[PDB]
């Protein structure tokens, strides 16, 4: 297509509208109601341009560029006089009722309405009458509501309802009294409600957790990082001020998590600011905890380790690839253990083997939205991999997109698409132990134990391909529903099979692999997705090592006297009594961690590791994508006594002091080169980010905006002398504003979006090749493995049907977005949001045991009687008991385990 | 009555055409009279209008082809199909065919409504049919077709 | 607190039979509840949402969009006087002043005994017989300020 804007000629896409085409060309058109992910509706009337019929047309006509297709030979004018006056008048009409609130507004300096008011040139008020006002609502602990600042752009309701599928937000009232909010006071129920603080162009919806410790955007120190709260690997921009983590902003990645986070990643950063975090190396002596600096801690640990006969290491999926590799080099490959349980490790390696040996392509998170049928087996994705659930919702709405495309309706005209596709949707079949949050759009939901879900998967695979093993004992109703699933999956152009390790069953993963193989054998374009548990679960699986049970056995027999535990609390993956006994028997326990854990009471040495905000490293995605996260701030900049080093720095210095009796800390690129040298499967982490010598025309990449304030006052209460700027030898970023953050800079890692005239999250438009697409020079992060040429064989181990045994209760896992993750549940803002720990009972089982709802029952697991109140679960199959994994006292390793002596307290 | 007489429902007049007629009572908003907002309010939603294209003829009520017509247009239809097209063209020598309900309201002598052919003078309606203005009142303005 | 009666639920489902989408019966469900109880409370919003299978936010947005669905308690009789242009020409302000003098309330309020609630309303489609009033289901035309007390005392 060819368009002529203001006399200049441009080549654009004809399938795009004029607003997105002109924004992709660098032209500035003000807009409110349009969003790249939400489509065009024509509400705010801000994007007005003057369209002419041909080249010899002088009158023209004002049209909305978001509602006008960028067809071939289209003549428009942005800088036309009448269009400029109309856009200024739209800004003025919005300004008539807007409150005098900018100094006490959390959106100030980050506000799209401020930027568009300045951009249109409106600065003079001639409206003299009263402004309408509104009462606010309580929206829960995360989102603060200020209804006075609304411009009625309908972005919130469109995102929350049409995109995110939420039900408790809406627009109420009439003409100029339109109210956007909930029908009553209460917490927003959506798992993706936190994206409202960037979707809303004004300060109506603000980050309440940030509002507690508010600072402006220009005062922030940003870094490009990876969210640590599950395996999905969403790109984030942590922003700090005065030595504490203050906000998590969405960092655009056109391949992974483009505009949207989930609420866990956005609001579960509060564990970084906990005051009980270790900040110095601490050595115990008798009952005295003496504080050491880094050098003498390294020397004492090196001599004590050298006096030992065998040192073993226990890694964690919390830690990065570099930290786990440094531990593996410190103790040796034969003495390195992964730190997760044996069954968890087996499920993780099975998922990994399906990913890089199953011969079936695994899609990225953005690519999930293009699949025409989804089968989810055992993985409650909303509570474990929430952004995958959001992408599955988009893939489900793909059917309405298809029927609209058949009627020659443009893909950005979202209201017409939704009107054509009323309730027709792509097939979604979710299986779980109970009801999921995806059941509102699912074509079918299967509530059954994990062996029954695996049997359903194997039956689907056998009905798709007769070479797959069959399942004996299928009821005709279940057989008919299996036939419905098979007819839906066979007729799909792009079927997608999603599973994961959170179900706690190996056979569910095997059944999902068999379904994917059966769909691959029919020539379909089948994709497979595996949801891991933690941020670097797949990297720990790729690196490998022994299980936690083997390390505990080595400590308990006495073959190992020294144990180094890296970023692992050890109670989520093993029984607490066994861990306590093994660590009390061990004469030397060293714990390298950034959070106060229960195993630090028995620790001889505690090394204060850095969290993700204070460390660099690489983490491996659930789809096998290596992604580098960068340090946000120096923890020793304000508190000079703080010795909080990177975990790989601690372990490399420990290995150097053990070998040559001298301290060499490290550089990060040296550890990365060591990883790609000793481990060839992790050789792709070299290309995840450029090294520390990378420059943009000779200068580093800036971590803070150019108007960063208080450079001679922020530390003045400690010392009037300004300290040295912290040096970053690890990465290409500088801990200052003396750097580059140009949107045209040839790089992939962007710490924050800012452009002149665009101070809001709409500044991400300038950093993309086309708006809503990819980053201009490619998205960061590379895939570790490609699709294998040949797949796996059919798994013939079909599990038997679930049989309830008397006195034994099979534990059905119930994951929660707020609580099941360890670090996020340590955050103080998650304590109010997470619920009380209930235990789920079938009505028949509760009636047999004589307990109603809310009554406390006590059960013994591993010789430990704990009591929980009973919640009646209708969908849970009898013979099962429901437990919330990841909570305090209920380890995620309990999923799939049995349970004895369920007695009323 | 029409359903009892076989003029509505299943197999109307033995043709095989099935048609049922419902009456949806409104809830008091003026914007509901706009045709796309009418379609939105018929679907049980807030009566916001829709952007055209697409027109309701291709995707209207519940995404189906839909035609919205005024009461008086549908009342003009049966006379056209019972008396002929040429009769409808041969009742007024104007560019707008057929008759139209025209009236005058306000402080006139006889406010009301009369069926008149197109091309009727507004002064003719005001004086002959409405009776002119009331006693002691002088005409100063008029609105031809509503608010 | 709120619970839909059997007649209300039956009428709502019968209205649900008339449409392709059950969401299309939301306006008439709100009107059924309003006819039974005078207005629509919040539990009615949740109950209608549960019956129709749509979220309560959509039901509340519909209820607060339309002016004739009352989300606040009203009196026993709703006086609705036309304040549009033809009735402004025909002198609705004298009728409004007479109503405010007889009832001692502002437009939009309810009398102390809960007997009358006064509301301005848009044009009633009776402009040739203006000024016009609409008490609960009865339209009264050719209004005069002297006939207002006679017209108001037949609604006990
Ligand atoms: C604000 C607005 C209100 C309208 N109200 C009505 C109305 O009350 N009755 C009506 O028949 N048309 C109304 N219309 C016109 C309709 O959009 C549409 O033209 C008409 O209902 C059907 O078209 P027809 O005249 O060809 O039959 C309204 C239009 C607008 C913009
Ligand atoms: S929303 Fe924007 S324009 Fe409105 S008060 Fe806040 S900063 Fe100012
Ligand atoms: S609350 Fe925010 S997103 Fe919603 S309509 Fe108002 S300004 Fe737009
Ligand atoms: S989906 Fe996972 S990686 Fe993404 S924001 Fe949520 S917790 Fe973080
Ligand atoms: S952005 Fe086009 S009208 Fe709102
Ligand atoms: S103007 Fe009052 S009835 Fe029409
Ligand atoms: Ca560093």
């Amino acid at each position: 297509a060819t368009i002529h804007v203001d006399g200049k000629e441009y080549e654009v896409n004809g399938a795009d509208n004029l607003l997105e085409a002109c924004l992709s060309l660098g032209l500035d058109i003000p807009y409110f109601c349009w969003h790249p992910a939400l489509g065009s509706v024509g509400a705010c009337r801000q994007c007005a341009v003057k369209q002419y019929q041909n080249a010899e047309d002088t009158r023209g006509r004002l049209v909305m560029s978001c509602m006008t297709p960028a067809s071939d030979g289209t003549f428009i004018s942005i800088d036309d006089e009448e269009a400029k006056q109309f856009r200024e008048s739209v800004v003025e009409w919005l300004m008539t009722n807007h409150p005098h609130d900018c100094p006490v507004c959390e959106e100030g300096g980050n506000c799209h309405l401020q930027d568009m008011t300045v951009m249109t040139g409106h600065s003079f008020r001639r409206y003299r009458f009263t402004k309408r006002t509104h009462r606010n609502q309580d929206l829960g602990p995360f989102i603060s509501h200020e209804m006075n600042r609304c411009i009625a752009c309908y972005r919130c309701v469109r995102y929350y309802k049409d995109y995110a599928g939420g039900t408790d937000l809406g627009v109420y009232g009439a003409h100029d009294n339109v109210y956007f909010g909930r029908p009553e006071d209460g917490t927003l129920e959506s798992e993706f409600s936190g994206n409202l603080v960037e979707i809303c162009p004004t300060g109506v919806f603000t980050d309440k957790t940030h509002s507690e410790r508010y600072n402006r955007k220009w005062d922030m120190q940003f870094a490009p990082s990876i969210c640590q709260q599950c395996s999905i690997g969403c790109n984030i921009s942590p922003g700090e001020r005065y030595g504490e983590l203050r906000r998590i902003e969405n960092r655009y990645n056109g391949t992974v998590n483009h505009y949207f986070l989930c609420d866990r990643g956005r609001f579960g950063y509060g564990y970084v600011n906990l005051k009980d975090r270790p900040r110095q190396p601490v050595q115990r002596r008798g009952d005295d905890f003496i504080t050491l600096n880094a050098e003498q801690a390294m020397q004492g640990a090196a001599d004590i380790l050298r006096q030992s006969k065998k040192v073993i290491g226990i890694g964690s999926p919390r830690a990065s690839v570099e930290s786990n590799f440094a531990l593996r080099e410190l103790v040796g490959e034969e003495n390195f253990y992964t730190g997760i349980a044996h069954g968890e490790q087996e499920r993780l390696q099975l998922a990994l083997k399906v990913l890089r040996e199953g011969g079936i392509y695994t899609p990225a998170l953005r690519e999930i939205e293009s699949y025409d049928a989804v089968l989810v087996l055992g993985e409650d994705v909303t509570q474990t991999g929430a952004r995958v659930a959001l992408a599955v919702r988009q893939a489900v709405k793909g059917k309405a997109r298809e029927m609209a495309a058949a009627q020659k309706v443009a893909d950005w005209q979202i209201a017409a698409i939704l009107n054509i596709g009323q309730r027709a949707k792509h097939p979604l079949f979710v299986t779980n132990v109970d009801d999921t949050r995806l059941d509102d759009i699912a074509a079918w939901t299967y509530r059954a134990p994990v062996e029954d879900q695996a049997r359903l998967g194997f039956a689907i695979a056998h009905a798709l391909d007769n070479s797959a093993p069959a399942v004996d004992g299928i009821e005709p109703e279940l057989q008919s529903k299996i036939d419905v699933i098979v007819q839906a999956l066979a007729g799909a152009k792009k079927p997608l099979i999603i599973s994961g390790t959170n179900a706690g069953s190996l056979e569910v993963i095997q059944a999902a692999a068999n379904v994917a193989k059966a769909l691959k054998g029919r020539g379909a374009d089948v994709g497979i997705t595996m949801i891991a548990r933690s941020v670097n679960s797949m990297g720990l699986g790729i690196m490998g090592g022994g299980s936690l049970e083997e390390a505990l056995t080595e400590l308990e027999t006495g073959r190992a006297d020294a144990v180094v535990v890296l970023e692992n609390d050890l109670h989520r993956h093993a029984s607490a009594t066994r861990v306590n006994a093994a660590l009390a028997k061990a004469p030397l326990v060293m714990v390298v961690d950034h959070q106060r854990t229960a195993i630090m009471e028995n620790a001889h040495l505690v090394l204060s590791a850095a969290s993700f905000a204070e460390s660099d490293g690489t983490v491996i995605n659930n789809e096998g994508r290596a992604q580098r996260f960068f340090q946000v701030y120096d923890p020793a900049y304000y508190d000079s006594k703080t010795v909080m080093l990177e975990s790989w720095r601690w372990l490399h210095s420990l290995h150097s002091t053990l070998l040559s009796r001298e301290v060499d800390w490290t550089q990060l690129d040296h550890v990365i080169d060591a990883v790609v040298a000793k481990i060839p499967e992790l050789a792709g982490i070299k290309d995840a980010a450029p090294d520390a010598t990378f420059r943009i025309r000779g200068q580093k990449l800036a971590r803070e905006p150019h108007r960063y304030s208080g450079r001679t006052a922020m530390r003045a209460n400690i010392s009037v002398h300004e300290p040295r700027q912290p040096q970053d030898i690890d990465t290409m970023f500088t801990f200052s504003m003396e750097g580059n953050n140009q949107p045209t800079a040839h790089r992939s890692q962007v710490p924050f979006a800012w452009a002149p005239g665009w101070n809001s999250p709409q500044a991400w438009n300038k950093f993309q090749d086309e708006v809503g697409g990819k980053l201009r020079f490619g998205d960061p992060g590379v895939r570790l493995f490609e699709t294998s040429e040949n797949g796996l064989d059919y798994f013939t181990s079909v599990p038997a049907r679930f049989q309830p045994q008397d006195g034994k209760w099979r534990i059905a896992p119930y994951y929660h977005l707020f609580g099941s993750d360890e670090l996020s549940q340590r955050a103080p803002v998650f304590q109010s949001r997470m619920p009380q720990p209930y235990i789920k009972l079938n009505p028949a089982d509760a009636a047999k045991l004589g307990v109603n709802a809310g009554t406390r029952v006590s059960f013994s697991y591993d010789g430990n009687t704990v009591t929980l109140p009973v919640e009646i679960a209708e969908g849970l199959t009898a013979g099962q008991v429901g437990l919330p994994m990841g909570m305090s006292g209920i380890a995620p390793v309990l999923a799939g385990a049995h349970l004895e002596d369920l007695k009323e307290a | 009555e029409a359903t009892e007489a076989g003029l509505l429902g299943k197999n109307i007049m033995g043709t095989g055409f099935d048609f049922e007629l419902f009456v949806h009572t409104g809830a008091g908003r003026y914007i509901c009279g706009e045709e796309t907002a009418l379609i939105n309010s018929l679907e049980g939603r807030r009566a916001n209008p829709r952007s055209k294209p697409p027109f309701p003829a291709t995707s209207g009520a519940w995404g189906k082809p839909t035609c919205v017509n005024n009461v008086e247009t549908l009342c003009n239809v049966p006379a056209i199909l019972a008396n002929g097209v040429e009769w409808y063209q041969n009742i007024s020598k104007s560019k707008d065919a057929g008759t139209k309900l025209m009236g005058f309201s306000g402080r006139v002598k006889n406010p009301g409504l009369w069926e008149l052919p197109f091309g009727t003078t507004a002064r003719e309606i005001l004086e002959d049919y409405a009776g002119g203005m009331r006693d002691g009142l002088k005409f100063k303005a008029w609105q031809p077709g509503g608010a | 607190a709120f619970e839909l009666s059997a007649a209300e639920r039956e009428a709502i489902e019968h209205e649900m039979h008339h449409y392709e989408d059950p969401r299309a019966a939301s306006i008439e469900a709100l009107k059924i509840v309003q006819k039974q109880r005078g207005w629509v409370p919040d539990g009615a919003i949740h109950a209608i949402a549960d019956v129709l299978g749509i979220p309560a936010s959509d039901v509340e947005g519909v209820a607060t969009f339309y002016s004739q669905i009352f989300r606040q308690p009203v009196g026993r009789h709703v006086i609705r006087y036309c304040d549009s242009v033809v009735c402004h020409i025909n002198g609705y302000q004298g009728i409004q002043a007479a109503l405010e003098k007889k009832l001692n309330i502002k437009p939009g309020q309810t009398t102390f005994d809960g007997r009358f609630t006064l509301l301005p309303t848009c044009c009633l489609g009776n402009c040739d017989k203006g000024p016009n009033m609409m008490i609960d289901e009865d339209t009264h035309a050719h209004l005069t300020p002297e006939a207002i007390p006679e017209l108001l005392e037949r609604y006990k």
